[PDB]
RNA sequence: AGGCGGGCAGCGAA
DNA sequence: TGTCCCCTCGCTGCCGCCGCC
């Protein structure tokens, strides 16, 4: 086929900025773009998975996905290569994982979620040109019906849309269009009463009728690719390259309450030195900066909070977005090969360079004179029978231990890891 | 006497034949080495007519330069292209027949090989030495080599730098040991007199005949006493001095912030001194970096009361210079040696081994990369080449030492009939080769799975993978697979890919009990001239194959 | 398309030969599928059998005798099952491998298939044209006839890469013949040439930049050659599988492209191999592989021999419809071949079914120029020989087209249509080069 | 804080 | 009037930019 068909074949394809996947893609792509495009919807989806196991909300997984977006498959751009993009990862991803039922399980998931926040993202002009391209009502049986559809969608819109007004509540009723459907179809939705029902049809919370009917398209399509695949199995190019790719696959603590005592309470030694030296000169550095950020990961602090916090406790945004932010959301693994770095733990703190002046990272037992962290001590209402007790471990050379000490006069035994001594001391308050 | 394109500057002429006269420039430059020669003969007051005959090789050398020199009265591009072409065409023939004599070349540079005769005394060298000067003298009727230095034990830093002990013979046969370097920190002016001299005990402790490790205890002894003796600031302050000339004047500098000099310039300027471009700045740094540098004439003033920075020396004037000169050094402790001169050992600990690594599950591989080339060009036929005057058969493998060609600096040479290969005498066999294989694989023979029924035929039923004997089972496919094609094509893509041959990732062409074994590998500086200097024939060759893999 | 063979693909478009002349024999001769049954499978009635032409053993001698011979069955005909032929009882036949056959007989033993008649290949209709296009063609014409050249690689000798005779071709063509429309034909850069193959490639003085690349050497070569063509005389170019211009080795193979030869679109044009196009109402067909030569028949009867050679090609074309029906095709021992992509012979079929007016396949025999079954079958021969000597080049003169001088036959039907009268109205000369 | 990639300036050497 | 001392390669330190562990 030539160039012109295709480019009008793929613009009927696309006339709206999403798709159900329904015609095969048509057209040669070579080794190359088919490896690269499968591995970046493969990447995404693994990212929405791993998100999806640690019970993120929808707001905070598409705020995650969104530069994953602009970087390996960009939508919502009127260039043709991006919209092959996504059509042809999509279906050689379809090809990946057909082989067995629990792959199609994770593929139909994965991909029905993926649907969801592209819808979401899409304007509501956009939404609509999508939903027109399931029966919508005439203008006069919507006014005929306004009232008790208006009453039923009402709490919907509030709590979605975020429309506390009823003002901006009954204007986005008054342009929402809605669809007549049988209440089976609608089962879901009408246990929890999203729909408002009549002689036997529902009235469309639209997003998961379209999710629903797309995961069961997409399982059709996929048992009929997995029954087409043994005439396929003949090639030799594309089943390593299948073979790999299924394999591949195999707040309470916010900015504002790390400052607080309470959470401060908690905290050892050394997470208290870098925390008092960040307040001191509302700078940390690098070693410092990594072992605090670390830390506050581990003890459950977000990414989002992690950014305010670090921004408000450096006293220009500019820099800080050139130079800082990519650091700090890059201890939490959002970008590179996405590492969810492990908190060092007090053997990776002491293998560190040892601090200097102006250096605040690394264990107080180690780095302070013994003056100095005899003070500290007074200043914890330990006794001097306490004080030499824990300046003798240090003398040995077991931090760790003088650490466990000063857990255990302040507040299985050895802790080893500040974020353990932090789980222990808010375990001792649970 | 050389013909030339003077509408293309860029295009090279090649040498007129012999009989075309000698012409004006050879006459000129062959009168001005007889006067050099008388000069040296002269030699043969010293120190004056040194200064003579130096300035007599500026001019002969000059003769050459301005056939480079744009706004020159005489510039020729091509003339001074040509002369560069063909110096490095005679280092390349020099270094190849070394190679072919079984001698070890170390280095080389513009007119220079050093080769490792092997041997524990002088003349056992010198033998080697002038049976080499004479095989070369040969080739050319007026270029002659000579032995120039003498090296007992040579320390090769890097390139344009090493270090060594010249042997120089005295008038009742006596010889004696210099030390002799070129280009390292020591003959720097940016370092400082201290760190020459300490840079020159450490090189004449190592390449002294001493136990190693004891050189290197020693060196480590000497180096804490100097450590001891730049702390306590009890070295007279002119061993300190840095010397940086400014191209520029100190207003055009952007990032002077930083360099030191543009500083001390630009106070020398306040306070009543004329630098202007091309002066030569002088200071110390005392205890930013630029900000503490101040002129020798204000430090040596004791009224000021500058004492300059231990740190910043010990680190750098002293520690990094003596790290780069035992770099190569058997058993060379940096993290000692930081120890020694009272350093960070966390900053030298990571360039020993690279630091950790530190990775995730990077499943961003295909199972196409992850396959070695070589299991994928393990079912491959080497290919095969004939000369196209002496008519031999043999087998090419890229940039490689073999028994039958040689890729010297203008091209692809025969060893049995010394004639070069033009671009298109290989491109049309290199094109022939992957055609006759295509053809081979378009002639659709068919191989039976089978083991007892194993048959090659070219009949295929309307049931392709069905065997056509009587009752066989087994899977017929074809003999000829497009994988195995493939993996053809890419070998013949490998043999002319420039990277793959500088990393020596290429198939070896003979197994080692070959007959046709090559006796003199080449070794690796060479393949990386080599690579470097044929890129537009390897490009070439390399853009024939493309044409069909592109197809394929 | 890419250099891909598939086995299935391959045994597919193998069973979709026979299962096409297998409906095509029965629409010709009136026969219900009933009538048609497996000749592997013992039958005590006559039963009309088509398959393809094959060894008795895939493991054959070269030679072949009318004892030697087996035929193939469909995949829905016979389970794709060889049955071996006895052709005892029939006097008069002419065989080849990879012909496609249609056959009455009977299984006697289960083991042998007696052959009692063949069923002799329909061929296939002519073009027709209407009243309208012939008359302006006529004025297209402006009466003078229509003269059309021929040429075949490869163009210059085995010791030399001289092409003055090419020279002089162009001179006379431009001067003298003046014709419409001049073809040539490949390999113009044959890789099969001994200096070619050898490396032998010498330092060409003619040529400020020497060539790096054989496509470079035909930019420098032929291409200032071929613009000296004129442009009044509109040329086309059908390549070979010996071509070293050309990308695409097999059979058959996609057209060169023009801008990579660098050659004017004024009046050049480059068609694949095979090819099919009009020149007026003239309809040519074209391929590029030897099948003259290269077909080796299975001949019984004293009036199948007397017949010319030339001759009993041409009809085993027309009737199979295809340009090189052999399979396999011939191989050349490895240095060159047929090239077969067997993956794509459905391009090599005849388009639309119709009989080529004018049939030209270019051959190694001697040039000759026969009309057989009312189509004319060209072949201008090598333009050079391999010594260096005057090769062959064929010239066609094709009278304007008249409706009124009655050469042209009229089709009876609604739609008033004409047949092309070729062989009538076309006179061809082989002219020595 | 560290390795890599491209850019500027200074400089020793053929 | 306004000139010059071959380019090019490799080596080291400094500065700003980008991605990463
Ligand atoms: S022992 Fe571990 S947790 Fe305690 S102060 Fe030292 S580094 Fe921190």
């Amino acid at each position: 086929s030539s160039s012109e068909e295709e480019k009008k074949l793929y613009a009927r394809l696309y006339e709206s900025k999403l798709s159900f996947y329904d015609l095969p893609p048509q057209g040669e792509i070579t080794l190359e773009q088919f490896e690269i495009w499968a591995i970046d919807r493969l990447k995404i989806l693994l990212e929405i998975e791993s998100c999806l196991s640690r019970n993120k909300s929808i707001k905070e997984i598409e705020t995650i996905i969104k530069p994953q977006f602009q970087k390996l498959l960009p939508f919502n751009t009127e260039s043709l290569e991006d919209r092959k993009k996504d059509y042809y990862s999509h279906f050689i991803l379809r090809l990946c994982f057909c082989r067995s039922k629990e792959l199609r399980e994770k593929f139909v998931r994965a991909e029905t979620f993926l649907f969801k926040i592209r819808f979401n993202m899409l304007t509501s002009t956009d939404q609509t040109k999508f939903v027109q391209s399931l029966q919508f009502i005439s203008n006069e049986e919507k006014a005929e019906l306004s009232h008790q559809l208006y009453q039923t969608v009402s709490a919907s819109l509030q709590f979605q849309l975020n429309l506390n007004e009823e003002h901006q509540r009954k204007q986005y009723f008054q342009q929402e269009k809605f669809i007549k459907l049988p209440f089976e179809n609608v089962i879901e939705l009408v246990g929890n009463r999203l729909v408002f029902l009549k002689d036997g049809y529902a009235y469309l919370q639209q997003l998961n009728l379209l999710s629903n009917e797309f995961a069961s398209k997409l399982n059709q399509e996929l048992i009929k690719t997995y029954q087409y695949l043994p005439r396929l199995n003949e090639d030799d190019r594309l089943l390593p390259i299948l073979n790999h790719l299924s394999s591949g696959y195999t707040d309470e603590i916010n900015a504002q309450s790390v400052w607080s005592e309470e959470i401060s309470s908690n905290y050892p030694l050394c997470i208290k030195n870098l925390m008092e030296g960040l307040k001191k000169n509302h700078h940390l550095r690098y070693y410092g900066r990594q072992q605090l950020s670390l830390f506050l990961k581990g003890i459950g602090l977000s990414a989002d909070e992690a950014l305010k916090f670090w921004s408000e406790a450096f006293t220009t945004m500019e820099k800080f977005n050139k130079e800082y932010r990519y650091s700090f959301r890059h201890n939490y693994g959002l970008e590179g090969n996405r590492i969810n770095y492990k908190p060092w733990d007090c053997h990776t703190i002491l293998s560190k360079p040892r601090p200097g002046r102006g250096d605040y990272h690394g264990c107080p037992f180690r780095d302070w004179s013994h003056e100095r962290l005899s003070a500290e001590l007074r200043s914890m209402k330990l006794t001097q029978a306490q004080i030499i007790s824990v300046l003798d471990s240090c003398q040995k050379g077991e931090y760790t231990i003088a650490c466990t000490k000063v857990f255990e006069m302040t507040h299985q035994t050895h802790i080893a890891h500040p974020n353990l001594y932090f789980e222990r001391s808010r375990q001792l308050q649970k | 006497t050389v013909d030339r394109n003077k509408e293309d500057i860029d295009e090279l002429p090649s040498v007129p034949p012999s009989e075309v006269d000698q012409g004006v420039l050879p006459r000129l430059l062959a009168n001005l080495v007889d006067r050099r020669r008388e000069v040296k003969k002269v030699m043969k007051k010293r120190v004056q007519c040194d200064i003579r005959q130096q300035a007599l090789k500026l001019t002969a050398n000059s003769m050459y330069g301005c056939l480079g020199y744009v706004n020159s009265r005489f510039y020729a591009k091509p003339l001074a292209m040509l002369v560069t072409n063909k110096g490095r065409e005679i280092l390349m023939n020099t270094r190849q027949l070394a190679e072919s004599m079984n001698l070890l070349v170390v280095y080389g540079d513009t007119d220079s090989v050093m080769i490792d005769t092997g041997c524990d005394n002088y003349a056992d060298a010198i033998k080697i030495g002038l049976g080499f000067k004479r095989l070369v003298n040969e080739r050319y009727r007026l270029l002659e080599i000579d032995i120039d230095n003498v090296f007992k034990k040579l320390l090769l830093h890097a390139k344009k730098k090493y270090a060594a002990l010249t042997v120089n013979l005295d008038k009742n046969g006596n010889g004696t040991t210099v030390l002799e370097v070129k280009g390292l920190d020591m003959k720097r002016r940016e370092f400082c007199p201290l760190s020459r001299d300490v840079s020159i005990h450490v090189l004449n402790t190592i390449l002294s005949d001493k136990d190693p490790e004891e050189a290197l205890q020693e060196v480590y002894d000497y180096l804490e006493d100097i450590r001891i003796k730049v702390e306590t600031n009890n070295i007279r302050i002119d061993k300190y001095k840095i010397n940086m000339k400014l191209s520029k004047d100190p207003k055009a500098y952007p990032g002077g912030k930083n360099m030191p000099a543009v500083q001390v310039a630009l106070r020398m300027r306040k306070a009543g001194r004329v630098v202007k471009a091309g002066s030569v700045i002088t200071f110390v740094i005392t205890k930013s970096v630029a900000e503490r540098a101040h002129a020798l004439n204000e430090v040596m003033i004791k009224s000021n009361n500058l004492i300059p920075d231990p740190q910043y020396y010990l680190e750098k004037q002293i520690f990094a210079p003596v790290e780069r000169l035992l770099e190569r050094i058997d058993s060379f402790n940096v993290v000692r040696l930081s120890e020694a001169l009272g350093l960070d050992s966390k900053k030298y600990f990571r360039r020993e081994g690279g630091n950790n690594n530190g990775e995730d599950i990077n499943n961003l591989q295909p199972l196409e990369t992850t396959i070695t080339d070589v299991e994928r060009f393990k079912d491959t036929v080497t290919l095969e080449l004939s000369c196209p005057s002496c008519d031999k058969r043999f087998p090419f493998g890229g940039i490689v030492s073999s028994n039958y060609y040689r890729v010297s600096y203008n091209g692809l040479q025969c060893k049995h009939c010394e004639q070069l290969f033009t671009p298109l005498q290989l491109t049309s066999q290199i094109e022939h080769s992957i055609r006759a294989h295509i053809s081979l694989y378009y002639a659709g023979w068919l191989q039976c799975d089978d083991s007892t029924c194993g048959i090659v035929t070219r009949q295929v039923s309307v049931f392709g993978k069905r065997c056509l004997n009587d009752g066989c089972t087994g899977v017929m496919r074809y003999k000829y697979s497009d994988k195995q094609l493939y993996n053809q094509l890419l070998y013949f893509d490998s043999l002319f890919d420039c990277e793959k041959n500088k990393k020596q990732e290429l198939k070896p062409i003979y197994l080692p009990d070959d007959l046709d074994y090559p006796k003199e590998q080449l070794t690796e500086s060479s393949i990386k001239a080599l690579t470097e200097q044929n890129r537009e024939l390897m490009e070439t060759g390399r853009s024939v194959v493309q044409k069909y893999l592109n197809d394929c | 398309r890419t250099m891909r063979q598939n086995l299935q693909e391959a045994s597919d478009v193998l069973d979709d030969q026979i299962e096409s002349f297998t409906k095509i024999i029965q629409n010709h001769y009136k026969l219900s599928p009933n009538d048609f049954a497996d000749p592997t499978i013992q039958s005590q009635s006559e039963i009309y059998a088509v398959g393809r032409i094959v060894p008795d053993s895939p493991t054959y001698d070269k030679f072949l005798n009318p004892e030697s011979l087996s035929l193939e069955t469909s995949r829905m005909g016979g389970v794709g099952r060889r049955v071996r032929l006895d052709l005892s009882q029939v006097n008069e036949l002419s065989f080849f491998l990879g012909q496609i056959v249609a056959f009455k007989g009977k299984n006697a033993n289960g083991d042998y298939f007696t052959v009692n008649s063949i069923l002799p290949l329909p061929y296939p209709n002519s073009p027709v044209s209407t009243s309208q296009e012939l008359q302006e063609f006529q004025a297209n014409l402006e009466g003078s006839s229509l003269k059309v050249i021929v040429t075949c690689g490869p163009y210059f000798a085995n010791d030399n890469f001289s092409l003055e005779l090419l020279q002089e071709f162009i001179d006379s063509i431009n001067n003298e013949v003046k014709p419409h429309v001049l073809i040539m034909f490949g390999p113009f850069i044959d890789i099969t040439h001994p200096l070619i193959a050898s490396g032998k490639l010498p330092n060409f003085p003619q040529f400020k930049t020497q060539p790096k690349t054989l496509d470079e050497l035909f930019l420098k070569l032929f291409t200032p050659i071929l613009k000296t063509i004129s442009p009044h005389i509109q040329t086309v170019l059908i390549p070979s599988t010996k071509d070293a211009i050309s990308n695409h080795a097999a059979y058959p193979q996609a057209s060169l492209i023009r801008k990579a030869l660098q050659l004017p679109k004024r009046n050049f044009k480059c068609m694949a191999n095979p090819s099919s196009f009009q020149i007026n109402e003239i309809y040519f067909g074209c391929s590029n592989v030897d099948t003259f030569k290269d077909l080796k028949e299975v001949i019984k009867g004293g009036t199948t021999s007397s017949r010319y050679r030339l001759d009993r090609v041409s009809e085993h074309i027309l009737q199979q419809r295809r340009y090189y029906p052999i399979f396999p095709g011939s191989i050349r021992t490895h240095i060159s071949g047929a090239d077969l992509d067997v993956s794509y012979l459905g391009l090599t079929e005849f388009v639309g079914g119709f009989s080529p007016d004018i049939m030209i396949i270019p051959s190694e025999l001697q040039h000759f120029a026969r009309v057989v079954q009312n189509v004319v079958v060209i072949n201008p021969g090598r333009f050079i020989r391999a010594t260096g000597n005057r090769g062959s080049y064929a010239q066609i003169t094709v009278q304007c087209p008249d409706l009124e001088d009655g050469k042209l036959t009229l089709v009876e039907g609604e739609e008033p249509v004409y047949l092309h009268n070729v062989w009538k109205r076309a006179r061809v000369d082989l002219i020595a080069s």
